[PDB]
């Protein structure tokens, strides 16, 4: 009868870092 | 030619960062709700214990 | 001692909205 | 060399649509589990403080 | 007063099918 | 000018393959998270059912 927690900041600050990530692999063409 | 294929190349490019957009929207909404879950279970799991303890 | 519930339900719609959205940008 | 240029492109396109059919897959698998995730926890707190209040 | 268990194992590993799948989807170009 | 084209394409493919590189290490910690989730509500709930039992 002895209730536990639950830890998962470390997945959720990747997923919101690979959000951000996400940016640098946008494509900005070159101009023909 | 060369500028139908450079068009086609702004047409695959516009797509994809527009993808990358809602996939950047879904990845900050994950990590919310999984946010909000955690403070929730947590705040529960102190609150039964505290049951517990009092009883 | 009070429960706490949760709610979560817009990350759940945009989560749908998104999963149906992407076929706007499939490539014709 | 041009059409070397245009079935890149089209393949390009093509594992496109199909990368993004996949993460319509796994979008929809997540807001099922954190639906799920949500019903039960908000269950389980209606539980506790029923047995709080009855007590 | 009965608390309920949750069952979400298929979708966690779907997310894990679609993260392998998503390798046959990369692009490999024509030299 | 098609040495542009060329490079084009290879930026395309390039980024569009770390994106997806990005996308699945993203699943990765979703799965993660979603399960240490489902783990700890299912925990708590026996131990609440297992507190009901006792009284």
């Amino acid at each position: 009868i002895n209730a536990s927690v639950v830890n998962i900041q470390k997945e959720i600050d990747r997923l919101n870092e690979v959000a951000k990530n996400l940016n640098e692999s946008l494509i900005d063409l070159q101009e023909l | 030619t060369q500028n139908v294929l450079y068009e086609n190349q702004k047409l695959i490019a516009n797509q994809f960062n527009s993808a990358i957009g809602k996939i950047q929207d879904s990845l900050s909404s994950t990590a919310s709700a999984l946010g909000k879950l955690q403070d929730v279970v947590n705040h529960n799991a102190q609150a039964l214990n505290t049951l517990v303890k009092q009883l």
